[PDB]
């Protein structure tokens, strides 16, 4: 096991909508995969347990991970401080990739977004860490409850999360 | 429509800089032969003018100065931008440095508007009023 599985368990208003896991691709991008694992299994004592996914944007992304402000300028990575982009090698390739949503050039925090097409623009801006292994089409259903701006009209939260085995 | 800066304009602008030794008179003067100028006319405006180098000088430490403050103000959000929708502008966006004309008149035009153009226009007015304080 070089690259964990993480797993968040998605809820629309409270009701389970359903299960999404993850590859974290720890053999290229080791330190952005391990702060996304330890934010999933809450072993730093925060991170995602709880969150909402505040921007949703069909066609284009699912982002989340504000797990202080909930809106877009929270955040905050395991390394207590913003961490460097760690490297582009990986590209946004299609549905399911990973990546990390960030403020500029190595403003690396705790927030993320899951691309629901393929998104190539992005490569070189944001760092791809992983992938989705099951339940795209749970991303796909939360596509529903996005917009053009990204608000959405139901909380969408990860009601539970951690890592698998 | 991006309708430049006209020479005459310009020319203008260079006669009152030339004809004062930065008076108060520039001020109006300048605000009324900006109306509805972009960052990047804005710009065009200020860098036709030569040999001023002190005054200058003073007039760019106050954009910086308050494009920092706009940083500081503004926080980003983050995430990846969406085909089409727009960055959040900078203060160097706002002064025309990291942005693009194109970027410009996208923020200027749209609605709901961040007028860029007036903004650094408030900017470059502080400044001129240092720079008229100084040198009377």
């Amino acid at each position: 096991m070089v690259n964990p599985t993480v797993f968040f368990d998605i809820a629309v208003d409270g009701e389970p909508l359903g299960r999404v896991s993850f590859e974290l691709f720890a053999d290229k991008v080791p330190k952005t995969a391990e702060n996304f694992r330890a934010l999933s299994t809450g072993e730093k004592g925060f991170g995602y347990k709880g969150s909402c996914f505040h921007r949703i944007i069909p066609g284009f992304m699912c982002q989340g991970g504000d797990f202080t402000r909930h809106n877009g300028t929270g955040g905050k990575s395991i390394y207590g401080e913003k961490f460097e982009d760690e490297n582009f090698i990986l590209k946004h390739t299609g549905p399911g990739i990973l990546s990390m949503a960030n403020a500029g050039p190595n403003t690396n925090g705790s927030q993320f977004f899951i691309c629901t097409a393929k998104t190539e623009w992005l490569d070189g801006k944001h760092v791809v860490f992983g992938k989705v292994k099951e339940g795209m089409n749970i991303v796909e259903a939360m596509e529903r409850f996005g917009s053009r701006n990204g608000k959405t009209s139901k909380k969408i939260t990860i009601a539970d999360c951690g890592q698998l085995e | 429509v991006h309708q430049a800066i006209s020479p005459r304009t310009l020319n203008a602008w260079v006669k009152v800089v030339e004809e004062k030794a930065f008076s108060p008179e520039v001020i109006p003067m300048f605000s009324a032969l900006s109306e509805g100028a972009t960052p990047q006319d804005l710009n065009t405006m200020l860098n036709t003018v030569g040999g001023h180098q002190a005054a200058m000088q003073m007039l760019k430490e106050t954009i910086n100065e308050e494009a920092a403050e706009w940083d500081r103000l503004h926080p980003v959000h983050a995430g990846p931008i969406a085909p089409g929708q727009m960055r959040e502008p900078r203060g160097s966006d706002i002064a025309g440095t990291t942005s693009t004309l194109q970027e410009q008149i996208g923020w200027m035009t749209h609605n709901p508007p961040i007028p860029v153009g007036e903004i650094y226009k408030r900017w470059i007015i502080l400044g001129l009023n240092k720079i008229v304080r100084m040198y009377s």
